[PDB]
């Protein structure tokens, strides 16, 4: 599991190189909102993460 | 692995895995705080919330825990099947009669995947489980178990 | 003391009839006409669960919890078990229950269906099983497969077993039938949903040549709702079970006060049997009903936040209703109910029907105390001089068509004994064999081994 989780973040660095290599913005800041939103419309840019 | 074009921010939440209240407080207090992803663990019984709460918020979570049993969207898994080196290995091996001790807490889909394919053999598997056995008296229930 | 008494209604999918026993249980209580037994007014808030997802859960939850009630009825599947079993154990919140039984041992969850593994060993012991089959689902738990591996571990069984939950195509039930025949199957145990067990069935009719001989016991309650006539008039005999008697006088007054509602205010209720969930709805409402007396005779205190609060702090007095839904004996729809430390069922009865050729019979009940209670073909071939036919043979008809020494020995035998019989001709010619790959034994000695 330790070895699973140093692979999971090269994995996670890796993903995010590529974001950052492909010029893709979707900086934001700390207001997602209550995780009970009725109805919780979600954000597509996660959907190309 | 530190880059140079950005820096990573984990917000670490040591909590229980077992009770899904707790899971749930610390994943709305991740998504307070505005995360793109989240890791962690997820016990057995609790998978069924992760996969709920990162299906429907669209929030991608990677794990190292076990393979579950269907195609949930959001989940980035890091440990491989088990069953089919396993069924594999028994192949190998050319076995028709064994036993199965197994524990409950990590699912049950290996003991579905080696009782399908053992019947699909005709195989004679023994299986027990032994994750219902306490800490305090775990020393007859085993001899009365190998007896 | 209120004299407000709000409670809470999950209803998922396929909770029509549900919902309809649960507002007239509701009905019947408000309409009682006597300070006794009725001493306040019941209210109740409904929340239809649209997926089954543990997002939908948790905000219908979160909901009943900011609107502010003392119990909540619910429903759940697999995919929802331990969302509900957690909120309702972390804030201390009563959940009361007709689903399946959990696995593990938990507080705050009052199950009204009761357990089934302990009569289903118990049969199993009392016809003797030593090898047989086992379909099984995933959705009511895993408790029952559990039991039957360590009943087979400790009386050395044989149990062939098939997870079907995730099967669609009726082909794969159709060629594990065929690989069942294939190891001369004859013993069956389903332990799977009604719409599943029903398709298998249909499969067994289409499929055909698989009910003279055969046993199917269908270890679940829905024993009404199985549509099960195509495979009686086969010959099979199938093992059901009931909880609900109808020769209980306050079952057919439900009955009587079910039939006569309308479609409109109360839907599936004319034009279908009464399930088995209605009447452990009705129970439970019975259960409810009979705490809050009890909470009231006792004057025990039963008087709103956020359901993510960091800490939660729960208020302590649900605890002691916990203990209120902990100590209720009464006599309802399924018979007595109490409850032990956990919210199981205890002190109960489950009805066993057995449905053979000769009909359907009550064939006994099961206590979890003391036990389970319960309450001539003649062949030959064509050889002389032993049988021979006559010259005229055509122009007779029964045994005295044939003649000759073994004839002659069957009338004898007849006379011997004083048993009618019927002369009836082997078809293959032979006499008897067993091929060394199929082990089947043909001819006359395969017409006695195979009945
Ligand atoms: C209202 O509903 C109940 C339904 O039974 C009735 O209240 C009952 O009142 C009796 C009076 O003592 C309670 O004791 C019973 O007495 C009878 C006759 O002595 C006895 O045979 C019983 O074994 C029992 O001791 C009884 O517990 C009580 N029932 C309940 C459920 O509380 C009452 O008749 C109804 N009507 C009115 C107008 O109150
Ligand atoms: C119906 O289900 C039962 C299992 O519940 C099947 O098993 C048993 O089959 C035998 C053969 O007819 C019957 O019992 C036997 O009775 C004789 C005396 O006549 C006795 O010497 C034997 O030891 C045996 O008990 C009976 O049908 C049944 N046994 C009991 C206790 O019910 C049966 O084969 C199934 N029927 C069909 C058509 O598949
Ligand atoms: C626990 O389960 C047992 C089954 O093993 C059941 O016990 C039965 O409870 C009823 C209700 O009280 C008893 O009926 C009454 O018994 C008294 C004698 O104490 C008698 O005077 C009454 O006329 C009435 O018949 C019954 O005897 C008793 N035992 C059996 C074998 O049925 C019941 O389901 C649970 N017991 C309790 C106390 O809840």
């Amino acid at each position: 599991t330790s070895a699973l989780t140093y692979d999971a973040v090269q994995v996670m660095t890796e993903a995010f190189r590529n974001l950052r290599k492909q010029r893709i913005e979707i900086s934001r800041r700390g207001n997602a909102g209550d995780c009970l939103a009725n109805p919780a419309v979600p954000w597509g840019q996660g959907v190309e993460i | 692995f530190s880059t140079s074009e950005f820096r990573l921010t984990p917000h670490i939440d040591n909590l229980e895995v077992a009770n899904s209240f707790a899971v749930t407080n610390a994943f709305c207090s991740q998504f307070s705080r505005g995360v793109y992803a989240i890791f962690g663990f997820y016990d057995k019984k609790s998978v069924n919330t992760i996969t709920s709460f990162c299906g429907t918020l669209h929030v991608s979570f990677i794990t190292p825990s076990f393979p579950t049993d269907g195609t949930h969207p959001f989940v980035i898994q890091m440990r491989p099947d088990l069953k089919g080196a396993l069924l594999s290995l028994i192949e190998y091996y050319q076995w028709d009669k064994f036993a199965y001790l197994y524990d409950s807490d990590r699912g049950l889909s290996t003991l579905q995947a080696v009782l399908d394919s053992a019947a699909e053999k005709k195989w004679q598997v023994t299986a027990i489980n032994v994750g219902n056995i306490n800490n305090d008296k775990k020393d007859e229930t085993y001899r009365s178990l190998f007896q | 003391f209120p004299n407000t008494i709000s409670i809470g209604g999950l209803f998922m999918r396929n909770t029509v009839q549900e919902h309809s026993a649960f507002r007239f249980a509701v009905q019947l209580y408000n309409t009682n006409q006597n300070t006794t037994e009725k001493p306040f007014h019941l209210n109740y808030h409904v929340d239809h669960l649209d997926s089954s997802n543990s997002f939908s859960v948790t905000n219908a939850f979160c909901s009943q919890f900011s609107r502010g009630v003392y119990a909540i009825f619910g429903f759940y599947d697999q995919m929802s078990m331990n969302t509900l079993t957690s909120f309702c154990g972390a804030l201390h919140t009563s959940f009361v229950t007709p689903s399946f039984p959990t696995d593990a041992d938990v507080q705050f969850v009052i199950q009204m269906r009761p357990a089934l593994k302990g009569a289903i060993l118990s049969l199993l012991s009392y016809y003797k099983w030593e090898k047989f089959v086992y379909l099984y689902d995933t959705e009511r738990g895993f408790s029952v497969l559990q039991a039957i591996m360590e009943a087979a571990v400790q009386n050395n069984w044989q149990v062939t077993a098939r997870s079907v939950g995730n099967i669609k195509d009726v082909q794969e039930f159709r060629r594990i039938i065929e690989e069942m025949d294939r190891r001369q199957e004859k013993r069956y145990l389903i332990d799977c949903e009604v719409e599943r067990i029903n398709t298998i069935l249909e499969q067994v009719v289409i499929l055909g040549k698989h009910s003279r001989g055969y046993h199917y016991m269908l270890a679940n309650l829905g024993f009404t709702d199985i549509l099960l006539e195509r495979v009686m008039h086969g010959g099979a005999n199938i093992t059901g079970f009931q909880i609900v008697n109808n020769e209980n006088p306050m079952v057919q007054q439900f009955i009587q006060r079910w039939v006569r509602l309308d479609e409109r205010e109360f839907p599936e209720a004319k034009n279908a049997p009464l399930k088995y969930t209605s009447a452990l709805t009705h129970d439970a409402i019975l259960v409810i009903a009979e705490a809050f007396r009890y909470l009231r005779r006792q004057r025990v205190d039963v008087s709103a936040g956020d359901c993510l609060a960091n800490p939660a702090v729960p208020w302590s007095q649900g605890i002691d209703i916990e203990r209120a839904l902990k100590m209720v004996q009464v006599q309802g729809m399924t018979g007595n109910i109490q409850f032990d430390t956990y919210g199981r069922r205890t002190n109960y009865t489950i009805d066993v029907y057995e449905m053979k050729v000769s009909g359907s019979r009550k064939a006994g009940y099961w206590n979890e105390y003391e036990r389970f209670v319960p309450f001539i073909v003649v062949t030959t071939i064509l050889e002389s001089p032993y049988v021979m036919y006559k010259k005229n043979h055509e122009q007779l008809e029964g045994n005295e068509r044939y003649e000759g020494y073994c004839v002659d020995l069957a009338y004898e035998i007849a006379k011997h004994v004083r048993i009618k019989y019927k002369l009836s001709i082997v078809g293959d010619g032979k006499y008897g064999a067993r091929d060394p790959e199929t082990k089947i034994w043909n001819g006359m000695v395969g017409e006695l081994v195979y009945g």
